[PDB]
RNA sequence: AGAACUGGCGAUGCGGGAUGAACCGAACGUAGAGUUAAGGUGCCGGAAUACACGCUCAUCAGACACCACAAAAGGUGUUAGUUCAUCUAGACAGCCGGACGGUGGCCAUGGAAGUCGGAAUCCGCUAAGGAGUGUGUAACAACUCACCGGCCGAAUGAACUA
RNA sequence: GCAGUCAAGCGUUCAUAGCGACAUUGCUUUUUGAUUCUUCGAUGUCGGCUCUUCCUAUCAUACCGAAGCAGAAUUCGGUAA
C-alpha cells in the first residue's frame, strides 16, 4: 500500500510542473496544522500547495530530469522545513498573500522558480528605489 | 584436507557403441592433492549424472592457481552441511588473499561453530565479491572502512628461558 | 562477534575536572569530588578535551562491550551527582502502627532508628553511610530524604532503611507497611 | 486508612510483581524470563496474585 | 592544575604503512610494511627493499615497530618500494635504540675468541679510571 | 537364555587402553644398531607449557573408541546460520516540530465538550491529525499520545535451525 | 518405590494457588521377580536388644519464596542431614 501511495505523491507532483509555471519553496518552520489550513482558503483561486516529504522530492525530483531538467537547481534549497506553493499569478501578490497572512509567538518565503530561473525573493520585490533611476541616474550621464 | 589446492577435474563417460566420444564435464575441487581430487571428482558425479567410475574416465587434472594471490578480497561462500539432526545450506563470507586460503578457515570454522568435519560438508559455490558493499556479513564488513586502524592490547611475548629476572610488561 | 573498536562518550559539563590513571577514575565539581575503582574493567579511557572524554573496548565482544555502556553511566552519575546531586525521598507507609523514625548514634555513628513497626518491641537501627545525609520534609507527612553526592550511597542507604521493614508471618498484601522510596532525583533542579 | 498513593506506593514493591511457575521466584511484573539458574531462566511466569 | 587528566595510552596501531619487524621464518629479522588489514589477526605485508615478498602474514609472527610512514591502501610492491625510500623509512629504524641493541648484539656473537680477551683488558682499562673517578667524588 | 559366518580368549607372553582373559597394536630363540605400530609428548613420565583458526566460564564445566550411562522437555547465556517481512521513494531507534476544521458529533443528566457512561467510528481539509492513547477539570481549559514531518544514515522486526 | 513433560479437566468464575485424566520421558535398588557369576574339604540362616556411622527422596527445628496468604491455622516450594 505504501508502494501505492508514494507512487500517487509523484503524480501529483509531476502534475504541478507541467501546470503552474513558477513555485515558491517556503519554510513552513512551525507554523501550525490550522494556520496552514487557511493558507489554503486564502489561495483557493490561483495558487496551491502542497506539503511534501524532503528524500521523496530530492528523489523524484531528479528522477524527473528528463523533461523540465530546469527544476534541478531546485535540489540545493530543498532542505530543512520546505513546501511547494506553485502558481501563474504575478510575484508580489501570491508571495504578499504567503509571507503575511496568519501568525502570532507565519510562514516564509525561501527560493522563487522562474523558467529555470532562481529568486531570492528579495530580488522580487523590488521598491522601485533603482527601477526608476535605472533610465535617469544614468540619463543625465548622456547629457 | 591438509594445505588445500583447487583442481580443475575434468571426464567424461567411457567411450562406446553409439556414443563414440561423449561429453566432457568439469568441476573445481577443494582438496589437498590430486588423488583425493579425482575421487571427490566421482563422489560427485555419481550424484548427479549416474556415472560410475568404473564406466568413465579422467581426462585432466589441472591445478587452478590463484589469479592475484597478493591481492585482499571478499569472498561469498555458500555451503551445504551435514548436523547431527539435518543438512543444512548456509552461506558466509570469509576475507582472504587466496581461494585456497578462503576454504581452509572456512573448513576450520565449519568444524569450530559446527563442529562439521570436512566429510559432512559440499562446498557449493566461492565467489569473489566484486562490488563491496554487496558484502553482506558484518563480521568482514568492519574491516571495509576508510582509514582502519586497531591496536593489539596485552602482548605477552614468549619467554625463551624459564626464569625472567623482570616482572614482563604486555605493552605494545 | 568480536567488534574491532566501539566506544562511548562522556560529556564533562562546565566546572568538574575528570582525572584518570590505571583505570581509578577521580570526579570534582562543585559538590565536591568522587572516586570510582573501575580497574575490573578492560576499557581504555581517551580525553578529546575538557569538555569530551571517550571510551573504547577494542575487540571485544557481546558481554565485554556491554560494559562499556555500564561503565559510561557509572562515570555519568559520578559527574551529575558531584553537580546535581541525588536525592531519594522515602514514606514511612502504616495503617495502624504509626512509625516512629529518628536519627540516634553511638560513639560518632548515626543510625537511622526505626520504632514502633507495626507495633513491634523491636528498635531498628540502619547505618547511615558516610557522605549521605538524612533530613526530614516540613510540608510532606511523614517523608524523610536522603541526599549526597553518589547515588549509589544514596539509594543504598535507602534500601537499607526500606529493607529493614519487611514484615514477617503476615500476608503483604495486606499489611502493606514499610518505608517506600517515593521519588528519586536531583538535589539542584527541582524536585 | 493509608490514603490511596500510599496504597499504590506498597504496591510498587509488594503486590505488582511476577512469579516463577517453577522455583516461585518473585520477579519484576513486566518479565519475560526468571533471573533464578536453578529454573534453568524458563519463561513460565504468572502474575502474583492480587488481593481483595 | 585544574585540567582533566586523562593517562591517554598509545598503542602501535596496525595500519597501512605501519612498519612491522618480521619475527619469525625465511624473511625473519627484516623490515616490512603494512599494506591492507585482511582480518583481525592476518595482514597483507611487504617489504621491497629487505627482501621481503608481499604476503599474508599472521600478525603473530611479526612485531609491530612505532615506526610509520605514508601509503595509499593495497599498495603494489612497486609503489610500496617508492614511498619507503621517500620516507627515509630505514635510516629512521637504524637511528632507534632497538635497531641499535640488535645490532650490539650482533656483533657481540660475531666477536673470535682474541677478540673477547681484548674486550676484557679493555674493560679493566677503563674500570681502572672509573673506580678511581668514583672513589673521588 | 539360544543359533549364524569370521576372528579371538581358552593354550599367549609382548607394546597400548591407569586397572583388566576376550579391545587396539602386534604374536615371542640369545643379543647389537636403526625405524615404527597402537598410544602418547604441563608435571607425575620417555616425548613441542609446539604452531594455527574458532568455540566454551559451569555457586554441579569439561576432558577420547570398546568403557564404566542418561531421557522426554526447557533457557532474552553465547556463537554461527535459515526463512518471512520492513528500509536509501530514508525505515528501526534517538532528539526535535506540527498533532487540524464540521464539532461542545447522537442519546443520556446536576452536570459529561475525545478520555464516568450507551450507539455507532461520518466528513472535510490534509504531509498528517482517532467522533480519540492515557494524565487531567465539576464541566471547558491544559498536557498527551496514535498520525505526519525536521534531522540522522543503514540497517530493523518476527519466527526458527544447531 | 520416587520424579518429570503435555494440559483435557477439577478448582463459584479461573488449566497450572493447590490438583491433574488419556498418553508419554525418566530415576531408584530398603519390594518382588528374572538370572545362576561367586561360595556346597561350610561366609552361622528371622526378630529384638546394644552401639556407631552414613544417605536425603526433610517429619521437627533455622532462614526464606508462593497461595484460592485478612488474622489464627495450614498448604506448595528453596537453602538445608
Ligand atoms: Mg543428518
Ligand atoms: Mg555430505
Ligand atoms: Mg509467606
Ligand atoms: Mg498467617
Ligand atoms: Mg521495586
Ligand atoms: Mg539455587
Ligand atoms: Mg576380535
Ligand atoms: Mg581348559
Ligand atoms: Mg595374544
Ligand atoms: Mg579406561
Ligand atoms: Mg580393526
Ligand atoms: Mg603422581
Ligand atoms: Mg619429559
Ligand atoms: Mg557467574
Ligand atoms: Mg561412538
Ligand atoms: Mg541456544
Ligand atoms: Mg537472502
Ligand atoms: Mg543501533
Ligand atoms: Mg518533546
Ligand atoms: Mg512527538
Ligand atoms: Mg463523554
Ligand atoms: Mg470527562
Ligand atoms: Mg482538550
Ligand atoms: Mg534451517
Ligand atoms: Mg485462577
Ligand atoms: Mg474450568
Ligand atoms: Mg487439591
Ligand atoms: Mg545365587
Ligand atoms: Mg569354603
Ligand atoms: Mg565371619
Ligand atoms: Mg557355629
Ligand atoms: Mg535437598
Ligand atoms: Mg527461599
Ligand atoms: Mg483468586
Ligand atoms: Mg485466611
Ligand atoms: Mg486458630
Ligand atoms: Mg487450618
Ligand atoms: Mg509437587
Ligand atoms: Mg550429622
Ligand atoms: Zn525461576
Amino acid at each position: 500500500g505504501i508502494r501505492e501511495k508514494k507512487a500517487e505523491y509523484f503524480a501529483k507532483l509531476r502534475e504541478y510542473l507541467e501546470e503552474y509555471k513558477s513555485l515558491f519553496v517556503v519554510g513552513v518552520d512551525n507554523v501550525s496544522s490550522q494556520q496552514m489550513h487557511e493558507v489554503r482558503k486564502e489561495l483557493r483561486g490561483r495558487a496551491v500547495v502542497l506539503m511534501g516529504k524532503n528524500t521523496m522530492v530530492r528523489r523524484a525530483i531528479r528522477g524527473f530530469l528528463s523533461d523540465l531538467p530546469d527544476f534541478e537547481k531546485l535540489l540545493p534549497f530543498v532542505k530543512g522545513n520546505v513546501g511547494f506553493v506553485f502558481t501563474n499569478e504575478p510575484l508580489t501578490e501570491i508571495k504578499n498573500v504567503i509571507v503575511s497572512n496568519r501568525v502570532a509567538a507565519g510562514l516564509t518565503v525561501v527560493q522563487v522558480y522562474d523558467n529555470g530561473q532562481v529568486f531570492p525573493s528579495s530580488i522580487l520585490d523590488i521598491t522601485d528605489e533603482e527601477l526608476v533611476s535605472h533610465f535617469v541616474s544614468a540619463v543625465s550621464t548622456i547629457a | 584436507m591438509a594445505h588445500f589446492k583447487e583442481y580443475q577435474v575434468i571426464g567424461r563417460r567411457l567411450p562406446t557403441e553409439s556414443v563414440p566420444e561423449p561429453k566432457l564435464f568439469r568441476m573445481r575441487i577443494f582438496a589437498s592433492n590430486e588423488v583425493i581430487a579425482k575421487s571427490r571428482y566421482w563422489y560427485f558425479l555419481q550424484k548427479l549424472h549416474k556415472v560410475k567410475k568404473a564406466s568413465g574416465e579422467i581426462v585432466s587434472i589441472n591445478q587452478i592457481n590463484e589469479a592475484h594471490p597478493t591481492k585482499v578480497k571478499n569472498f561469498g561462500v555458500w555451503v551445504r552441511y551435514d548436523s547431527r539432526s539435518g543438512t543444512h545450506n548456509m552461506y558466509k563470507e570469509i576475507r582472504d588473499v587466496s581461494r585456497v586460503a578462503a576454504v581452509e578457515t572456512l573448513y576450520q570454522d565449519m568444524a569450530a561453530r559446527h563442529r562439521a568435519r570436512f566429510r559432512s560438508i559440499h562446498i557449493l559455490k566461492v565467489a569473489e565479491i566484486e562490488k563491496t558493499a554487496d558484502v553482506k556479513r558484518q563480521y568482514v564488513k568492519q574491516f571495509l572502512t576508510k582509514d582502519l586502524k586497531f591496536p593489539l592490547p596485552h602482548r605477552v611475548q614468549k619467554s625463551t628461558k624459564t626464569f625472567s629476572y623482570k616482572r614482563p610488561s604486555t605493552f605494545y | 562477534m568480536k567488534y574491532i573498536q566501539t566506544e562511548q562518550q562522556i560529556e564533562v559539563p562546565e566546572g568538574v575536572t575528570v582525572s584518570i590513571k590505571s583505570r581509578i577514575v577521580k570526579v570534582v565539581g562543585p559538590r565536591g569530588t568522587l572516586t570510582k575503582n573501575l580497574k575490573h574493567i578492560d576499557v581504555t579511557f581517551t580525553k578529546v578535551n575538557n569538555q569530551l572524554i571517550k571510551v573504547a573496548v577494542h575487540n571485544g565482544g557481546r558481554k565485554h562491550v556491554a560494559a562499556l555502556r555500564t561503565v559510561k553511566s557509572l562515570v555519568d552519575n559520578m559527574i551529575t551527582g558531584v553537580t546535581k546531586g541525588y536525592k531519594y525521598k522515602m514514606r514511612y507507609v502504616y495503617a495502624h502502627f504509626p512509625i516512629n523514625v529518628n536519627i540516634v548514634e553511638k560513639d560518632g555513628a548515626k543510625f537511622i532508628e526505626v520504632r514502633n513497626f507495626l507495633g513491634d518491641k523491636k528498635i531498628r537501627n540502619v547505618p547511615v553511610r558516610d557522605g549521605v545525609t538524612i533530613e526530614f520534609s516540613t510540608n510532606v507527612k511523614d517523608e524523610i530524604v536522603l541526599s549526597g553526592n553518589s547515588v549509589e550511597d544514596v539509594s543504598q542507604n535507602a534500601a537499607d532503611l526500606q529493607q529493614i521493614c519487611r514484615v514477617r508471618n503476615k500476608d503483604i498484601r495486606k499489611f502493606l507497611d514499610g518505608i517506600y522510596v517515593s521519588h528519586k532525583g536531583f538535589i539542584t533542579e527541582d524536585l | 486508612i493509608i490514603e490511596p498513593s500510599l496504597k499504590a506506593l506498597a504496591s510498587k514493591y509488594n503486590c505488582d510483581k511476577s512469579v516463577c511457575r517453577k522455583c516461585y521466584a518473585r520477579l519484576p511484573p513486566r518479565a519475560t524470563n526468571c533471573r533464578k539458574r536453578k529454573c534453568g531462566h524458563t519463561n513460565q511466569l504468572r502474575p502474583k496474585k492480587k488481593l481483595k | 592544575s585544574t585540567d582533566s587528566i586523562v593517562k591517554a595510552s598509545n598503542w602501535r596501531l596496525v595500519e597501512v604503512g605501519r612498519v612491522v619487524l618480521i619475527k619469525k621464518g625465511q624473511s625473519a629479522g627484516k623490515l616490512a610494511a603494512i599494506v591492507e588489514i585482511i582480518d583481525q589477526k592476518k595482514v597483507l605485508i611487504d617489504g621491497p627493499k629487505a627482501g621481503v615478498p608481499r604476503q599474508a602474514i599472521n600478525l603473530g609472527q611479526v612485531v609491530l615497530t612505532p615506526l610509520t610512514f605514508a601509503l595509499p591502501r593495497g599498495a603494489r610492491t612497486a609503489t610500496v618500494s617508492k614511498k619507503w625510500a621517500a620516507a627515509a623509512v630505514c635510516e629512521k629504524w637504524a637511528a632507534s635504540s632497538w635497531a641499535k641493541k640488535i645490532a650490539q648484539r650482533e656483533r657481540r656473537a660475531a666477536l673470535t675468541d682474541f677478540e673477547r680477551f681484548q674486550v676484557m683488558v679493555l674493560r679493566k682499562q677503563k674500570r681502572y679510571t672509573v673506580k678511581k673517578a668514583l672513589a673521588k667524588a
